[PDB]
Order: C-alpha cells, then structure tokens, then sequence
RNA sequence: UUCCCGAGCCAGGACGUGGAUACUGUACGGUAACGUAAGUGAACUCCUCGACGCAGGCAGGUGCUCCGGGAAGCGUUGUCUUUGCUUUUUAACAGCCACCCUGGAAUCAGUUUAGCUGGAGAUAGGGUUAGCUGGCUGGUAGAGCACCUUGGAAGGUGUCCGGUGCGCUCCUGACUGCCCUUGAAAAGAGGAGGGAAAGUUGUUAUUUACACCCCUGGCCGUACCAAUAACCGCAUCAGGUCUCCAAGGUUAGUAGCCUCUGGUCGAUAGAAUAAGGUAGAUAAGGGAAGUCGGCAAAAUAGAUCCGUAACUUCGGGAAAAGGAUUGGCUCUGAGGGCUGGAACAGCUAACUCAGAACUGGAGCGGACAAGGGGAAUCCGACUGUUUAAUUAAAACAAAGC
RNA sequence: GUGGUAGUAGCAAAUAUUCAAAUGAGAACUUUGAAGACUGAAGUGGAGAAGGGUUCCAUGUGAACAGCAAUUGGACAUGGG
C-alpha cells in the first residue's frame, strides 16, 4: 500500500508548522535522504554524513557538496568554467 | 595456581630448593587424590587417579624434603 | 514468504509439492521435444548422407 | 532477594564504574570492577581492526610479549597488510616510471 | 527395573512398649499409593517385617515417602512429641527420642 | 577488599642456574590471513590505544525469578495431601577449547525482524583471527552450608542431576535511523619506518616479562549518622537535600491492591459518644428550579468486536458520536523444536488467539484501577516560558516575514 | 522582675496494639517470649557523597533534657575504638 495520498515523508510533523513551510521542506528533505551516485567507485551508495559532508559507502571516499544535495548546480557551473579558463590559457 | 601434567615435570618440582611443603589431598566416590607443591611463587598440583600408582610415588617424594599433610 | 503468502510452515510445505509437481509434468512434455528435435536432425542427417 | 552494594571509593554509574554480579563460595551475591572494554586496534589509513592482536587496555600491553603486539611482517605492528600490498605497488611503480624517464633523459 | 529395599526399625520405641511394630506394617500396606491408588500393591511394592524392624521394597520410589507415612502414624497414635524419624543410613530410617 | 589463614597480581631494581639466538654478523614455519617458550634496535618521524552523541529494535551472556527428579531436616494431619517449606554454593588468578586461499557467478544469487552484500570477485569448499560476564581442569573443599551422634567442646555423613522464557536486571555485539545539534583534552602504555651501536665459538652479549629464583613498596583519609531524632530549616520541626542494588501474586505495567527477606509498632494515655467542627459514606419523588457561575460531588472509565459527522493546512478531527459482549466449569481447533533417509516414523515444549456446550438470584474490567459527552463565540497558531510566599493568562518566547 | 488571662488554649496526620514473666523504690511506655498489625523493594531495607564531628562501643547514674512517664537514651559521667 501507499499509505499516504500527498504529504509522503513529512507525515512525521504532523498536524503543525502550515502547509506551505512544510512543502518546502519536503522537496530538499527528499533530496538529503536520497542515495547519490559516487564519483569514484560507481555504485550509488553516497550518503551525507553532515551538512556539507558526503560519505560513499561502499567506497569509503568522503567528499564535499552542497548542504542538502552531493553537487550544487552552481558549483557544477564553476567546474565547467574553470576547465575552460584553463585551456584558453595553455 | 597451576597444574602439572606428567611425572618428568612433578619430579623436578619437588627437588627443586625453595619447595616448602608437600599437601597431599584423598577423597572418596574411587580414591581419587591430588598432591600440591607449595613453591615460592605459584602452587603447583598433580592429579592422580590410581591409588596404587599414588602409594608407590610418596615413596618417590624425597625425605629432606620438610612437610606433608593429610586430610585423614 | 517475507511479502505474506503462506501462513504456517504446512502452507509453505504444501505449496512447495504444488510447485514441484509442475515441474515433473513440464519435464515429460520437455524431454519429449528435446529427444524429438534431436530425431528431427537425426532423420535428416541419415538420409543427408545417403544422399552423396 | 538478595541485593548489593558497590565495593570500591565510586558509588556512581559511569563508565570506570562498570560492575559484574558474581556469587561466591559463601553463596554470597557480590560486585566486581571489570573495567571499560578495551577497543581493540584500529589501524590506519583504513581504520580497520588488525587481525593476531588482542583487545587490551594499554598499560596490559606492556605485560604481553613483543610476538603478541605486532604481527611478523613489514610494518605489520600498525597495518592493513592489504594496506600494505598498496604501499608496495605504489614504490615499485613510481620508481620504475621515474627511472624511464632519467634513461629517456640522456638525449 | 530394579529394586531397592529400605528399613524402619522401631527398636528404641518397642522395648519400652509404646509402638506395636505389627499395626506400623499393616499402616503401609493399606496407606501406600502406586500410580495414585491406594491398597494396590502388587509386584511392585513388598511390604514385609521381622517384627524387631519393617522392610519395603520398591521398584520409581521415594526414600522420603516412608518418612511421610511414619509422621502420619505417629499423629493418630499421640506420639509425636516422644519420637521422631532419623536416617542412620542411606536405606534406612531410625526412630529415636527427643531431649 | 586495611587484622588473620589461603590464593594471586602490579610498579621499581635486581643477583643466580638453564634454555634460546648470533659469532664475514639477531630465530624459524605457513601459498596466504598469521603463527610458536624465547626471537637486539640509538637519533629522528609517523601511527594506534587512552578517546568518547542520542534513539530504535534484534541476537548472545552475568545475576535474579521460575519448573521437575534425587538426598537431608522441618511443618500439617478430626478429614484428605507419593504432600508444603528451607539447604543443595564455587571467588580473583592461571592453562586448554572481519580476513586469506581455491574458484569465477543472469534462468541473478546469498541474506536480516528491519537493509543490505557481490567481477573494486558473490554462493560454496577449506583455513586464519577477534570475544563476554561461554565450557572443562587447576584455585577447591581442607572452606561455606544443611543435618546427625558421644562427651560435659570430640567425631561423622550429605553438598547430586537436569530443564524453561517476547520474563526482570545490567553488560556486550553487529546493525538501522536522527541532526542548519556530528557528540573533550593531556598524562601514560605500545606498534611501525629508520639502521646508530655492539658481538670473532666463551668468563664473551642480546634476553631484567624466555622459564624459574631474589629484594623493596613512603605520606594522608578509613569510627558512626546520611535523616518523620545525628545535615539545613532557632527544635528530637508532617518541610527540604545528589547516587547505587531492587523479590512473589494479580496486571500491559517499577500503576493500584495483598504478601516473603530486611525493618518497625517511635507518634501521652483511660472513660463517655452532646451541640458545633474535620475528613468519609448514603439518600424516596423531582433533576440546576441552587448559584455571580454546575463551584463541590455524581455520572463515564479496562479489553474485544462493530461503527464514526461537520470541518480540514488532507497530516488530522477520533478513544468523535453511537452499540453489543466479558464469570465459572467441560471440551474442540490453529500456531513449534530435535532425531534416523511420495513425504512419512519416533521423542517433545511454550502462553497466545478463535469457537461450542453447560451452569448461576441476568452476575462477571464483580475489590483495585479507570475519558463525561456534544453544538458555537472570543484570544493565542502549536510544544515551550513566567510574577520563589495572593496574578499561569489573552502576557514572554517561538518558526516564518 | 511579677501578675490576671489559666490549671485555660491545648498535647487529635503517618491504620495498633495486647498478654505474661524478668529487672526495679516505682512499669500503659525497659528487656525477653507468645499473639496481632504496618512498611510492601522508585521500601520506614542494605551501602556511599555533601553537611555533621565522636553522636560509634561498653559499663555506670543524683539532678536537668527527651512538651505524659521512663528502670530507657543521639542526655549525663568514666573508659575504649
């Protein structure tokens, strides 16, 4: 069974807090508790240990991101750009 | 503390110069019977089943060797 | 047996004779056309050699 | 029925005061301080535990034989040796691709 | 199966005439319970004295059960206080006197 | 835990006898993980232990509680009762009982209560290692315990063999989750990398934890209370004051009620039973007409099965509301484990549900325990906080802006 | 310093005591027995800390103190630990 019709993983907090703040919440909590692709190894076993702090657990590896996903999308901004800068400098 | 398993290692414990006494333990079920050397450091003990065998090795037992004890 | 299925061991047991006597069943129709397609081409075969 | 009181000067639950019911020869029930339990070593870069070496509190490491600390290998006292095999591969290696090039560097 | 054989001599009792060492015998016959019934001995059990001392014979038994039924006598005759059931041995009771 | 008897261990420092190892230079074995009675390692450097959160269930263990057999003594006995109760114990210390090799996985396989694991090498077969408060022997029966007989304190027997569990306690282990919270340091002990030194077949030299042997361990606290009488409240004051252990029955239960071990009867007494008090019960008919106001007290209450609205931030409301059943006794059915190779044959252990018959002054969550409900308005969103001794709120805070 | 108030208010929470014998000048109250109760293992039980400082233990006792009594005592005195 699917044993809640919206509110999915934030049932947890309940009857509180208003509808709105409580959907914000529910789209970067469903990013943090995801499992992310490691870099390294290959096998989607990345967790975050901390804020900041990303952890492959098959791997061992840690490595650093965003808050609440493995990259933020302007950090994957500045990893193309900088690659950039860098070969039209030679 | 410690046991002995065989008679090289018993008699050699027993000659040995700073062995005080020698505790000889009997009890009933049959005969089964325990010597104990009270050396210096440890106290070392033999288990002997046969009452026999235990009779002929008290002979064994040297006599300027000082104490022996006996419950009975 | 981890979603619900089977109750107490004797559903579980009896389930298992179910699902292996299927098998016997399949495996007299699946020898059958093992031996057959193999005497297919071994019809074939010695009259294909009869042939030169 | 019968219950007990803690022996030693600490009379608080914390680690150190750690505590194991035992009954006697007197049929008296009776605490004894078995201290914390020892972590056994973990030992780098892995941090996995070692396999040959035992689980003491470390002032007891002292008591036992040099044998008993280490295991007989090349840096075996504090390695992996799976760890170790790295250690090799890469000094074998990184010597060899330095060494190619200082022959190709005559020309 | 086996077979064990106890004892309860009366002899400190009788010699004063105070127990019948015959009514004690007679007692355990009726009294004793095999299999939860009572008066149904047979093969099992052999009750059987020399007058001086009872014997019983036993095949599963308790040592304890002979000293049950001796309390239970001693009750009915008001002899409680004067006398009290001892083990000399394994095998066998003794009835003495208190001080 | 300080005295005595017995059995050990540690720090510092060490003689001696007898073993190992080397003497053109520090032991060997195993494919390996690593191993054994020993098996040098200066300067300097790196590493490990010390060294760490909370919640959740799961498995294993100590102690407790429990059931049955055996042996002692004890209790009950007008009646029945192979019966009910107590004892049946074993210390620290000491010895022994995740990772590697072969191999190469899809018709994917292994696996937990839960998820996870696997060509960065799974299942399987064979090894190595970690461990607890596990088992066996020593310690150790000489002790402790329970009984019996002679003295007027001497001598004896016995202390045995098994179960059970979502049980209670503390501990360990590996997991799973939570955080805009990621959960001390230093003393000290050890490992490794390094190769400085010494040692030429004998008074040598490394072993001071290779085995045994030898010597020393200062200073201070240590009685007792720790509270309805040893503390603080002017007092032998119904007040206050941090920690540990924690039995049986009933029950979900460390709730309430009764009990065993341990503890206590300390609180000025005797006689009468007026009014008025203090606390506690009960009241025909009516049922808030009392009162500023249902204030006080009644009524409801557990468990099972059925059923459940407006409204809603879809999470809730909800134990909404509204009903039926429950005792005793006698049965029936369903739910495991271990042995020898179509599933059979033997031995056997839990308290948990479902249903039926009978029976009773229609009682049965029989004492204890245990929501009154519903329809609307105002304020504050919520949990949280506050005027110690007249104000707990609508006040403060709060996330969001 | 001393009255009247006045032999008055009052000594009523924490379920509870009773019978015998011994001791003593004297017993509702001390001790010992026998009964009957309570506490009911998040105990009024067994051990520590803070605080107290000899209250601990024994023998003895003329007062006062322990809101009645007292042969008892955390009181008083002499020893010991």
């Amino acid at each position: 069974a699917k044993r809640t019709k919206k509110v999915g993983v934030v049932g947890k907090y309940g009857t509180r807090y208003g509808a709105s703040l409580r959907k914000q919440v529910k789209k970067i909590e469903l990013q943090q508790h995801a499992k992310y692709s490691c870099p390294f190894c290959g096998k989607m076993a990345t967790k975050r240990q901390a804020v900041g702090i990303w952890k492959c657990r098959g791997c061992s590896k840690v490595m650093t991101g965003g808050a609440w996903t493995l990259q933020t999308a302007a950090a994957a901004t500045v990893r193309s750009t900088v690659a950039r800068l860098r070969k039209q400098a030679g | 503390a410690k046991e002995i398993r065989d008679l090289r290692k018993f008699l050699l414990t027993a000659r040995r110069p700073d062995a005080k006494r020698v505790t000889i333990v009997r009890q009933h079920k049959s005969t089964v019977t325990k010597f104990k050397i009270r050396c210096s450091r440890y106290l070392y003990t033999f288990v002997v089943e046969d009452r026999e065998k235990a009779q002929k090795l008290e002979g064994s037992l040297p006599p300027s060797l000082e104490k022996v004890s006996i419950p009975g | 047996c981890k979603g619900n299925q089977f109750k107490n061991k004797r559903v579980l047991i009896e389930a298992i004779h179910n699902e292996k006597n299927l098998k016997l069943k399949e495996k007299a129709l699946q020898e059958q056309l093992e031996a057959r397609k193999s005497k297919a081409a071994a019809q074939k075969e010695k009259r294909r050699m009869k042939e030169l | 029925a019968p219950r007990l009181v803690y022996r030693r000067h600490n009379h608080y639950a914390t680690g150190s005061n750690r505590v194991r019911r035992v009954r006697t020869p007197g049929a008296k029930v009776v605490f004894h301080n078995v201290g914390k339990q020892p972590s056994r070593p973990k030992c780098g870069n892995c941090h996995r535990a070692l396999p040959g070496i035992p689980a003491v509190a470390p002032h007891r490491l002292r008591l036992l034989k040099k044998r008993e600390r280490t295991v007989h290998r090349a840096y075996g006292g504090s390695r992996c040796h799976a760890c170790v095999r790295e250690r090799i591969v890469r000094a074998f290696l990184v010597e060899e691709q330095k060494c190619v090039k200082q022959v190709l560097q005559v020309k | 199966p086996v077979k064990v054989k106890f004892t309860v001599d009366c002899q400190k009792p009788v010699d004063d005439n105070i127990i019948e060492a015959k009514g004690l015998e007679r007692f355990l016959q009726t009294h004793i319970k095999v299999d939860g019934k009572c008066n149904n001995l047979g093969d099992r059990v052999q009750v059987s004295r020399e007058k001086a001392k009872v014997f019983v014979t036993a095949e599963p038994f308790s040592k304890r059960y002979i000293k049950y039924l001796t309390k239970k006598y001693l009750k009915k005759q008001m002899l409680r206080d004067f006398m009290r059931v001892v083990s000399s041995r394994d095998t066998v009771y003794e009835l003495r006197y208190f001080q």
